[PDB]
RNA sequence: GUUAAUUCCGAUAACGAACGAGACUCUGGCAUGCUAACUAGUUACGCGACCCCGGUCGGCGUAACUUCUUAGAGGGACAAGUGGCGUUCAGCCACCCGAGAUUGAGCAAUAACAGGUCUGUGAUGCCCUUAGAUGUCCGGGGCUGCACGCGCGCUACACUGACUGGCUCAGCGUGUGCCUACCCUACGCCGGCAGGCGCGGGUAACCCGUUGAACCCCAUUCGUGAUGGGGAUCGGGGAUUGCAAUUAUUCCCCAUGAACGAGGAAUUCCCAGUAAGUGCGGGUCAUAAGCUUGCGUUGAUUAAGUCCCUGCCCUUUGUACACA
């Protein structure tokens, strides 16, 4: 059937990926459109099959961290649902488009490594992975020991990062990573 | 280092403080309302629940972990 | 008149779900309970993948009763998903031309392969000297 | 023609509990407030009228699977017991609540002691549960 | 005249040999049989430290022991079956006779 | 690492010289040829012998093998 | 409804202890020694008090009814097995011991055992564990 | 200083102390003829695009 | 050159061999094809119950059958097919079809260590003692003792949570004993609980038992407060096992409510049904798991590399070392 739309409400179509470096490492489009961010797996068998995972599933997997909630997918699936509900009603557009823009603006574009350190550029896949990882860990440390719940801490983290506010945790880490690599150049 | 002192029941100054602009928030949850008014979450849950009964806010999603409110349609 | 009965099973980790498909009028029940209330309800669109990707008209004329046993909450959900998809394809093979099987099989496969082919992975045994299959206890040099 | 299996069970219990309370023949015991519902709990049930809900719940279970006794009821109402610093285990429910609720539902003709042991749903009881299922279906639709 | 014979053995190759012999012996004496029902295999497991002393890497031994059980029922009186069961038994296989 | 040991290569090289006419080009038929013409005590090296025999056919068809 | 009452008390002074008024009544009573999370709950169900109310919101007469029930549990059908000074060693009376009297009986029991040189009394006198725990490797920072 | 982005054509090999960074040759799609050798961190495929903040440094071959 | 491999190809004063590796056994996956199933089921049929012809029924009974269950025999996968790379050899990468294109274990060489075990042994040399005994039994105590240091762990620091209700899913596997005492439990009454009293089944695919397990899911209360987080320490009372529990065996109830707000230098384990969370069995067991051995269950981030660190293997090389 056509118009496969996430949670039965969010249409995956009309989501544009402006950056061409991350065309084929982001899975949101018609072939990769599903109803839920839950799926069987087999996505870790080969090396580059990791990039064929729908990115909402990738975000969902990365929220199951810090011990207490390993192997709790349904709780995180619920978390993303409510996060997408209030990204829509707070900004007024498709939550999927906000998430895609958050990934692009968050992933670092050059990192430092030991070859005293040497500055190297990052591959598109690791650019996506650090984008997802930074967004989740920013929400996790914001919601800890605080009255505000996890679902909106993730939501406002995405909204801040989608605009490149430099107030979000993810953008602050991105600027710190590249500026150090700038010095090590 | 910093301590929160949230009142458990509305004073008269804060009660209408809620009744005026809170029905114009884009995103109405007990979490956001609790810290915009420095109130207990239980009071925020009760205060938000009685506004729906009157009908000046509309429910968008209800769940155990989170309840989410917005304001009515414009005009 | 003649009975058109097809019984097809579905597999997950350990949950096996076998679906009895007859000629009916579009009734779907799991252990006597319709698909709309099967806990967990958060994974409810999963039970509705085979139906919603195809529409009622292909599921019209057949009545499916699924019995499920074994496994866990999520494992049983995936077993029913595969069982309904396999049973409907097996029904269209035996009593309809496979010209009908062709497009029905491709639309399911193109969505995901596990909806018709069983996932072969299973839990592996624990080895001694560790708490699990591969984790070990702490070394204590000093 | 609706049935218990068709309607959602969570509000079926709440609907049937109200039926028992408005009827007012259940013969609740006198220690319903000072009792702790299981050894693994920590506090008395928050709802003051839990006995009507528990009676509603156990009638639903005898409807689905019959031949259940007190040992079956204390097993089905068990849960995780937290032992402090020790690891948590499984502990069975309270027996006395199982007996009094089962006998309460037996005083007014809902269940009866069938052969092979335990209780099962009396044909009159099967009608009353099917009555409430109709009420649940109509309200939700 | 409802009899059942229980075949239990640790060795399964000879167990299927003995079981096939009795059915063929029954079929040649034209009495109906309900075929061998293969009940689940009971595995006996003992796990023990390899070492007599206390030291060494904590290695363990897994000793198994499987028990295979088969059942044969017959449409016959006791005299015919006695001369069937009295012959062709592997020393591993043990057989009991009961009247149902 | 699918390298065939000596006990597979030696068996195949003996079979090819003594039964060249009977062997074919597909794996499945000459798998049955090898099974009946030599006593191979299990399936796995029966397949591995038959698989190497099939591989040797194509080399032989193109030209000589030392 | 949600507007603060004119007589709302932030602290209630009862049994020579303070009771916070911003806390739920069921958990506000627990602040005095001799009552826990569960003794409080049954007490304010014998006295018909709305659980949803708070300690600073209930009026005085219904407060003083609680103390009468708390100090006199038996006369209001509180079960015998539910007390903490059941069948004491002096007057054999099943009573509920509360904030100030709890420290007096605890002291009396410790010197009762120590007086006659019972083993449990000696360990209390020496400041050591009394319930058979291993003292080799645990409970160290208290003992230097 | 504008940002240039380029595509990989082939993978030379793994370099770095722990062998954690891959050395590749890329061409800029603006000038499809000029090619440069650079060290990239992360799993890199053949035929994907790298976003170069600085494009006039050139890494040595191993 | 190739391989996980002294694995092969190929060179060749070596030729033909042996062990190890591999092969092998068990295990996982899949077969609507076969053998069959009242100690396993399905579907039909006939009654029965309920609801508005139909629907539900682990309610009852029987006619066919083996899909689900069980366990036997075979089958199936071989780098076989296609495209590249390569002495065009051994082989490597990708793709199709496929259930599967590296499942996990068991066994396991020569030579050695003055590694552990004389406290497993009626395996044992020599020495010691042997009647006021280092024999054996009985009574009592200790092996648990507490200024301190270290190792393996359990529970936590909370809201991705705690509490109270409701709903809904397993897989291993044990069970009445040679002496030997001690089994797993259904159901019905009493008790708030631990538990008690009666009847019954089971030597077990037959009964416990459709093993209604936890996490998880849905609905309440709490509101950033060492707080309904946490449950140490400790007082009082009640049971159970035992010949006896005090130095509290274990369990139940009320009360008491400590440190702990993520952990320094340093360091451990691990890459797919894997880590981690979660519970259930067995061993120990009169009393009984914070241990260990297995079982399922929910279920990932990262990586398909390297020799920088710690080490192992091969060749060349240097040595004043050879208990190295
Ligand atoms: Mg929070
Ligand atoms: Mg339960
Ligand atoms: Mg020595
Ligand atoms: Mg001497
Ligand atoms: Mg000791
Ligand atoms: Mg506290
Ligand atoms: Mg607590
Ligand atoms: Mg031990
Ligand atoms: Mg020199």
């Amino acid at each position: 059937t056509p118009d496969i739309k996430l949670f039965g409400k969010w249409s995956t179509d009309d989501v544009q990926i402006n950056d061409i470096s991350l065309q084929d490492y982001i899975a949101v489009k018609e072939k990769y459109a599903k109803y839920l961010p839950h799926s069987a797996g087999r996505y870790a068998a080969k090396r580059f099959r990791k990039a064929q995972c729908p990115i909402v599933e990738r975000l969902t997997n990365s929220m199951m961290m810090h011990g207490r909630n390993n192997g709790k997918k349904l709780m995180t699936v619920r978390i993303v649902k409510h996060a997408f509900e209030i990204i829509h009603l707070l900004t007024g557009e498709n939550p999927l488009q906000v998430l895609v823009n958050a990934i692009i603006n968050s992933g670092p574009r050059e990192d430092s490594t030991r070859i005293r350190r040497q500055a190297v550029d990052v591959s598109p896949l690791r650019r996506v992975n650090q984008a997802i990882w930074l967004l989740c860990t920013g929400a996790r440390e914001a919601a800890f020991r605080n009255i505000k719940t996890i679902a909106e801490c993730l939501a406002d983290e995405l909204i801040n990062a989608a605009k490149g506010s430099s107030n979000s945790y993810a953008i602050k880490k991105k600027d710190e990573l590249e500026r150090v690599a700038k010095s090590n150049r | 280092r910093d301590k929160l002192n949230n009142l458990v029941l509305f004073d008269k100054a804060t009660y209408d403080k809620l009744c005026k602009e809170v029905p114009n928030y884009k995103l109405i949850t007990p979490a956001v309302v609790s810290e915009r008014l420095k109130i207990r979450g239980s009071l925020a849950r009760a205060a938000l629940q009685e506004l729906l009964s009157k009908g000046l806010i509309k429910l968008v999603s209800k769940h155990r972990a989170q309840v989410i409110y917005t304001r009515n349609t414009k005009g | 008149g003649p009975l058109q009965s097809v019984q097809v099973f579905g597999r997950k980790k350990t949950a096996t779900a076998v679906a009895h498909c007859k000629r009916g009028n579009g009734l779907i029940k799991v252990n006597g309970r319709p698909l709309e209330m099967i806990e967990p309800r958060t994974l409810q669109y999963k039970l509705l993948e085979p139906v919603l990707l195809l529409g009622k008209e292909r599921f019209a004329g057949v009545d499916i009763r699924v019995r499920v046993k074994g496994g866990g909450h999520v494992a049983q959900i995936y077993a029913i998903r595969q069982s309904i998809s396999k049973a409907l394809v097996a029904y269209y093979q035996k009593y309809v031309d496979e010209a009908s099987k062709k497009e029905i099989k491709d639309i399911l496969i193109q969505y995901d392969r596990t909806l018709l082919v069983a996932d072969p992975r299973r839990c592996e045994s624990k080895k001694f000297g560790g708490p699990g299959a591969r984790a070990r206890y702490q070394k204590s040099y000093r | 023609g609706v049935t218990v299996k068709d309607v959602n069970q969570q509000e079926f219990v709440r609907a049937l509990a109200a039926f028992l309370k408005k009827s007012g023949k259940l013969k609740v015991p006198e220690w319903v407030d000072t009792v702790k519902l299981a050894k693994h709990k920590e506090l008395a049930p928050y709802d003051e009228n839990w006995f009507y809900t528990r009676a509603a719940s156990t009638a639903r279970h005898l409807y689905l699977r019959g031949g259940a006794g007190v040992g079956s009821m204390t097993k089905i109402y068990g849960g995780r017991q937290r032992n402090g610093v020790m690891p948590s285990h499984f502990s069975r429910g309270s027996k006395s609540v199982a007996r009094r609720v089962l006998q309460a539902l037996e005083g007014l003709k809902m269940v009866e002691k069938d052969q092979d042991g335990g209780r099962k749903l009396t044909p009159q009881g099967q009608r009353d549960l099917d009555r409430i299922a109709g009420q649940v279906a109509a309200a939700k639709k | 005249h409802r009899i059942r014979i229980t075949l239990t053995s640790r060795n399964v190759k000879s167990l299927e040999k003995v079981c096939a012999d009795l059915i063929r012996g029954a079929k040649e004496k034209n009495l109906k049989v309900k075929g061998p029902v293969r009940m689940p295999t009971k595995t006996l497991r003992i796990t023990t430290r390899k070492t007599p002393c206390g030291e060494g890497s904590k290695t363990w031994d897994r000793f198994q022991m499987r028990i295979h059980k088969r059942l044969i029922d017959l449409h016959s009186p006791s005299e015919i079956v006695k001369q069937i069961t009295s012959i062709s038994i592997e020393p591993g296989v043990e057989v009991e006779v009961t009247i149902a | 690492g699918r390298v065939r040991t000596k006990t597979v290569k030696k068996a195949a090289r003996v079979i090819i010289e003594k039964y060249y006419t009977r062997l074919g080009n597909d794996f499945h038929t000459n798998k049955r040829v090898c099974e009946e013409i030599a006593i191979i005590p299990s399936k796995k090296l029966r397949n591995k012998i038959a698989g190497y025999v099939t591989h040797l056919m194509k080399r032989i068809q193109r030209g000589p093998v030392r | 409804s949600l507007v603060i009452p004119e007589k709302f008390q932030h602290i209630l002074r009862v049994l020579n202890t303070n009771i916070d008024g911003r806390r739920k009544i069921a958990f506000a009573i627990t602040a005095i020694k001799g009552v826990g999370r569960r003794y409080a709950h049954v007490v304010l169900r014998k006295a018909d008090i709305d659980l949803t109310k708070r300690a600073g919101e209930l009026t005085e007469d219904e407060v003083e009814r609680v103390i009468t029930i708390m100090q006199n549990p038996r006369q209001y059908k509180i079960p015998d097995w539910f007390l903490n000074r059941q069948k004491d060693v002096k007057d054999g009376k099943y009573s509920q011991v509360l904030a100030n009297g709890l420290d007096n009986k605890l002291r009396e029991d410790l010197e009762r055992l120590k007086k006659i040189r019972a083993h449990r009394g000696l360990r209390h006198f020496w400041g050591l564990r009394v319930r058979g725990q291993h003292t080799k490797t645990t409970g160290r920072r208290g003992r230097t | 200083q504008p940002i240039k982005l380029a595509r990989v054509t082939k993978v030379l090999g793994r370099t770095g102390s722990q062998g954690q960074c891959t050395q590749v040759r890329v061409e800029f799609m603006d000038d499809t003829s000029r090619s440069i050798i650079r060290n990239v961190k992360g799993p890199v495929r053949e035929g994907d695009v790298l976003t170069l903040l600085e494009s006039e440094r050139e890494a040595r071959r191993l």
